[PDB]
C-alpha cells in the first residue's frame, strides 16, 4: 500500500492506534469523482427535472438575501459547473472553467456575492487581495519542525483545486500577487523557483474576483479602462466582465427596501412562484451534471463563427 | 478538579416610563459633560442587535460598529476606559 498516498486527497484511513515509547497510526487500508451513484441521490435529482424550467429555478435560489441583479445569477450558475476539459491527443489541454469578474460601484453586494458560491461550493477558499501576499496565495515554503524538510504548504490557489477561488478586491492588490495568476488563467499551473524547488503544482480553479473603481464611485466622463486600475491583459482573459452600476431609481429602492426589511423579521425569503431549493440538494445536482460531457453540433458551428464577426466588426467601430 | 426575583421586579418597573433612553444613556459617563447624541450610540452598541440565520446557511451581523474622528483628547480617550469597565467582556487593544 506504499507509494499510493497523493499530497492533497481526502481518503478514509483505516488502522489501528498503537503508542510508541510519540502515536503513530499504522496503516492497514485505505472530490466530485468520489460521489457514488446512488439510488437516492438519483431520485432527487430527477425530481427538479420533472418539475419544469431547472436553468430559472436554480437562478433564483441561489442569494437569497439579494435583489436583483437576474443576469449576474446567472453566470454565478454556470461558475459551480463549467464547461468540459477536451485534452487534445498531441498534448493540448483545452481549459474548461469560466473567468467571470464582477464591477460596479461597491454597493451591489459584493461580498455576499462571493461568501455565496463559496458555502455552495465543496472546494471553494475565499480570500481577499491586501490580507493574503504572494506566499499566501501561491505556496508557502516552510521547515519541517521534525525530518528538517523543505514542504511546499498549501495556500489559496493550491487548497481550492477543482473548485471556485473566491478573491476579494482585485484593485487593491500589489504587482507580485498578479503573478500565478496570469498562469492559472492560461495553463492551469503554479510555477514555484523558491528554496532551490523548482516544481510546478496544478491549479484548476476558477478565479471570481470582484474589482473597485479607484475614485469609489464610477465616472461617465471617464474611460472604462482609466476608471478601473488594471491593464488590459487580464481583461482579455476573463469570459464575463459584469459592472454592476449603482444608478438612484425610485422603483429600484422601493423593492430592495421591501426585501430587507422581510429578511430581517422573519428570517427567511419572500414568498415568490416557487419553492427554494435547499444547498444540500443543489450540490447534487452540480456533481451529476459534471459527468455528462456534451459535444458540440455541426449545425450550430455556422453561428458561432457569425457571431464572432459582428461583435468584433462593432468593437472596432467603438474604438474611437 | 477544574472549575471555570428581586432584581427582575426592578427592571420591569422602570421600563413602563417613557424617559428610560435618555436617563440610561446619561448614566453610562457621568464625568464626561455634554455628548448626548454620541452617549445614545454605545447603549444599543452594548445591547446588540439580532443575529439573523436563514434556512440556508447565509448568517447575518448583528453588531453595531461605531467610529469617533475628532480632536484628540475631546471625550474619546477617557470614553473608551468607561466602556471596558460597564460591559462584561471586553479587551483593550
Amino acid at each position: 500500500l506504499v507509494r499510493s498516498l497523493s499530497p492533497g486527497d481526502i481518503v478514509d484511513v483505516t488502522g489501528i492506534f498503537l503508542p510508541a515509547p510519540e502515536t503513530y497510526l499504522e496503516a492497514q487500508f485505505v472530490k466530485f469523482a468520489s460521489f457514488s451513484l446512488t439510488s437516492d441521490v438519483e431520485e432527487r435529482v430527477m425530481e427538479l427535472i420533472t418539475s419544469g424550467d431547472v436553468y430559472n429555478r436554480l437562478a433564483k435560489s441561489i442569494a437569497p438575501e439579494i435583489y436583483g441583479n437576474l443576469d449576474v445569477k446567472k453566470a454565478l450558475l454556470l461558475l459551480l459547473v463549467g464547461g468540459v476539459d477536451k485534452r487534445v491527443g498531441d498534448g493540448m489541454k483545452i481549459r474548461g472553467d469560466i473567468n467571470v469578474c464582477l464591477m460596479g460601484d461597491p454597493g451591489v453586494a459584493k461580498s455576499q456575492l462571493l461568501k455565496a458560491i463559496c458555502k455552495i461550493s465543496p472546494r471553494g477558499v475565499y480570500t481577499t487581495g491586501k490580507g493574503s501576499s504572494g506566499v499566501g496565495l501561491t505556496a508557502a515554503v516552510m521547515k519541517d519542525p521534525v525530518t528538517d524538510e523543505m514542504i511546499l504548504e498549501g495556500g489559496a490557489l493550491v487548497l481550492a483545486d477543482n473548485g471556485i477561488c473566491c478573491i476579494d478586491e482585485f484593485d487593491k492588490m500589489d504587482e507580485s500577487d498578479r503573478t500565478a495568476i496570469h498562469e492559472v488563467m492560461e495553463q492551469q499551473t503554479i510555477s514555484i523557483s523558491k528554496a532551490g524547488i523548482n516544481t510546478t503544482l496544478n491549479a484548476r480553479t476558477s478565479i471570481l474576483a470582484a474589482a473597485n473603481p479607484l475614485y469609489g464611485r464610477y465616472n461617465p466622463r471617464l474611460s472604462p479602462l482609466d476608471n478601473i486600475n488594471l491593464p488590459a491583459a487580464l481583461l482579455s482573459r476573463f469570459d464575463i466582465l459584469f459592472l454592476m452600476l449603482d444608478i438612484p431609481s425610485r422603483d429600484d429602492d422601493e423593492k430592495l427596501a421591501e426585501h430587507v426589511t422581510y429578511v430581517h423579521m422573519h428570517n427567511k425569503q419572500p414568498d415568490l412562484d416557487f419553492t427554494p431549493v435547499e444547498p444540500s440538494k443543489m450540490r447534487e445536482y452540480i456533481a451529476y451534471a459534471k459527468t455528462k460531457r456534451p459535444v458540440m453540433s455541426e449545425a450550430v458551428n455556422d453561428y458561432v463563427v457569425q457571431a464572432y464577426i459582428r461583435l468584433r466588426q462593432d468593437s472596432k467601430r467603438e474604438m474611437d | 478538579t477544574v472549575y471555570p426575583d428581586f432584581d427582575i421586579r426592578n427592571i420591569n418597573k422602570l421600563s413602563k416610563k417613557k424617559d428610560i433612553f435618555d436617563i440610561l444613556s446619561q448614566s453610562l459617563a457621568p464625568s464626561i459633560y455634554g455628548h448626548d447624541h454620541i452617549k445614545k450610540a454605545i447603549l444599543l452598541m452594548l445591547m446588540g442587535g439580532v443575529e439573523k440565520n436563514l434556512e440556508n446557511g447565509s448568517h447575518l451581523r448583528g453588531d453595531i460598529n461605531i467610529l469617533m474622528v475628532g480632536d484628540p483628547s475631546t471625550a474619546k480617550s477617557q470614553l473608551l476606559r468607561f466602556v471596558l469597565n460597564t460591559a462584561s467582556l471586553a479587551i483593550a487593544t
